[PDB]
C-alpha cells in the first residue's frame, strides 16, 4: 500500500514494495506417550 | 545430533484398597498354658 509499504519517494524512486506473511506447519517428529489407569471401580 | 521418536511409554496405577481396622482384634494375654514365645501376640484361627 501507499504507506503500508512505500511512500512517495519510493515512488518518485520508483520502487514497487509488497510485505508477504505466512504461517508454518510443523512435522510431527516424536512420539510422548503418557498412559491413565482410570481405576472404573 | 540426532533423535529417534521416543515413544515414551508410561502409565498408571489404582487401589485405595486399604481397610483393615484391627481394633476390634481382641488379644489374648496369659500366661502359656503348660514352645511359643513369652512375648509376642499370637493370631488364632480357631480353639480347634
Amino acid at each position: 500500500g501507499l504507506d503500508e509499504t512505500m511512500t512517495e519517494d519510493d515512488i518518485r524512486h520508483g520502487k514497487m514494495i509488497l510485505q508477504v506473511r505466512l504461517a508454518l506447519l510443523a512435522p510431527a517428529e516424536f512420539i510422548a506417550i503418557s498412559l491413565t489407569l482410570d481405576l472404573r471401580d | 545430533t540426532m533423535v529417534l521418536p521416543g515413544v515414551s511409554y508410561n502409565e498408571t496405577l489404582l487401589t485405595q484398597a486399604s481397610n483393615d481396622d484391627p481394633v476390634t482384634m481382641p488379644l489374648f494375654i496369659g500366661y502359656t498354658p503348660p514352645p511359643v514365645t513369652v512375648m509376642q501376640p499370637v493370631s488364632v484361627g480357631s480353639l480347634t
